[PDB]
RNA sequence: UAGCGGAGCGAACGGGGAGCAGCCCAGAGCCUGAAUCAGUGUGUGUGUUAGUGGAAGCGUCUGGAAAGGCGCGCGAUACAGGGUGACAGCCCCGUACACAAAAAUGCACAUGCUGUGAGCUCGAUGAGUAGGGCGGGACAUCCUGUCUGAAUAGGGGGCCAUCCUCCAAGGCUAAAUACUCCUGACUGACCGAUAGUGAACCAGUACCGUGAGGGAAAGGCGAAAAGAACCCCGGCGAGGGGAGUGAAAAAGAACCUGAAACCGUGUACGUACAAGCAGUGGGAGCACGCAGGCGUGUGACUGCGUACCUUUUGUAUAAUGGGUCAGCGACUUAUAUUCUGUAGCAAGGUUAACCGAAUAGGGGAGCCGA
């Protein structure tokens, strides 16, 4: 009843990189989830002698609101929301708008 | 007090001292009053004086309230806020049907009265923030005012008359 | 109100409503075990304790970010509400609505079993009791530790009856009623961190007291830690300067906003021969800002000038009070009563409880007036 799961193609509908695509690396349990590629942050991750002798600038991927990202149809090219039936006897995710078994 | 209808074009005469009253402003503004004073829940208190809960309601005499409703009533008649038609309902409780059925009319804040209320009337207006649907017996002085025209039905008028007047 | 008492206390009859239910024993037979009530399974319904489905949006502008603006659409038995980088009916969670239970369990029936007896008939109809005596208690009245003692359809009430009404000396009894430690939902002309519970925070804590007990202060970075890699000064410090992150670092954790008292640095002017509530009227000069004077700051010199508050007849050639700032801090609520204003109806006015999901209407019991 997520709506999403660990290994989906969604688009960014809000924020700075509105319009971008990626695949959802995971998902949170506070409502968010990683997308590769999206809301890039530049963390200053300071060494510390027993792991990562290097310092430097790491660049990482900060998590995003769920409700920021839609299921990519990838058929029509834009955000889709996604409908629950009871199929066969397992409830699975169909794209609303055409609705077409995932 | 005979008024024109809008389908049927025909008349419907009533006492003049129902549609055709004076308008008493400090009768409406106590029935008016009241009964927004009557609906506060005044709960409260501290713990230098600290409140109590306490009843804000206000008795209103029975020939009293009815006096202004003619008022009130009687005011809508002279400024055309009173649309009376034969018959008003759709054929299914759908707000979309509803929609249509009022544009036509060229009413976007209006209050729809009828005699007996229908079921698929009653739901069709339910999520439509500037249309309220009230029963000839479930009618209300602040209501009234507070919508801009008043669409009643054949029935609605003349059970109104008799409950009035 | 009747009454009791001054201050105050305060019925009953009767009427209108809520709710209604009266039973068995005081003993036998017939008849059967038949209604009914309890225990107990068993079926169904209907809940409760998890959940499931649940409609409809894009373009562009600003911006760190769109839910905002503009434009053009759609859903609505769903425009309750919350969240999402700013304010979302159509992004998310929900909502209207429609469904859902292996198991436990509430509550109504249906039925199984058990225990229980209904129907009719006839009788009985509460004894150391009613009453009375004594001694006390409690206020002639009431209670009884003690002793005595009836009639029993006749007995018990209302100088005497009248007349009416009732049946003690056995027991059981639902409903309408009171309350809320606790649980859920909703609501607020309620508070918004000195408020609201003492406690929004690891609060009945820290702390105080031998003890019972008393009893605080303390919320907020950002949308996201992306919480400052690296470099520099320094003590391998504290602290800072860069850099970098970010829309913003004067958002840097001593983190939203950041007032006043209070403390400084800088600039302008005044001030080291001038006496006192420190201002006010006139007013030169200087500095700066604007066709030659005006403006802002300063104020040499000069006229006038017994701090404020409370007490007191009074401000006193008196006494009292205040270190300063900020925040809190006093005619509230209910009931009764009286007057004024205003509004309704009018010789009539108006209902209370309650019924009614219903502010409608019913309810005229009563109240005041004529």
């Amino acid at each position: 009843a997520a709506k999403i799961r660990r290994d989906d193609e969604v688009i960014v509908l809000t924020g700075k990189d509105k319009g971008k695509r990626g695949k959802v690396k995971n998902v949170l349990s506070s409502g968010k989830v990683i997308v590769e590629g999206i809301n890039l942050v530049k963390k200053h991750q300071k060494p510390v002698p027993a792991l990562n002798q290097p310092g430097g600038i790491v660049e990482k991927e900060a998590a995003i609101q769920v409700s920021n990202v839609a299921i990519f149809n990838a058929a029509t090219g834009k955000a889709d929301r996604v409908g629950f039936r009871f199929e066969d006897g397992k409830k699975v995710r169909f794209f609303k708008s055409n609705s077409e078994t995932i | 007090m005979e008024l024109v209808l809008k389908d049927a074009q025909s008349a419907l005469t009533v006492s003049e001292t129902t549609f055709g009253r004076d308008f008493n402003e400090a009768l409406v503004h106590q029935v008016v009053v009241a009964y927004a004073a009557g609906a506060r829940q005044g709960t409260r208190a501290q713990k230098t004086f600290a409140a109590r809960p306490q009843d804000h309601s206000q008795k209103v005499n029975k020939k009293m309230y009815r006096g202004a409703l003619k008022s009130i009533l009687s005011e809508l008649v002279r400024q055309d806020r009173l649309i009376v038609v034969e018959k008003f309902s759709v054929e299914a409780p759908k707000t979309k049907l509803l929609a249509q059925k009022l544009k036509d009319m060229a009413l976007e804040d209006v209050l729809i009265i009828t005699g007996e209320l229908d079921e698929n009337l009653f739901l069709a207006a339910r999520n439509l923030h500037k249309v309220d649907v009230r029963d000839a017996t479930g009618i209300d002085p602040v209501s009234l005012i507070a919508f801009d025209k008043v669409v009643m039905t054949a029935d609605a008028v003349k059970q109104v008359e008799e409950m009035l007047a």
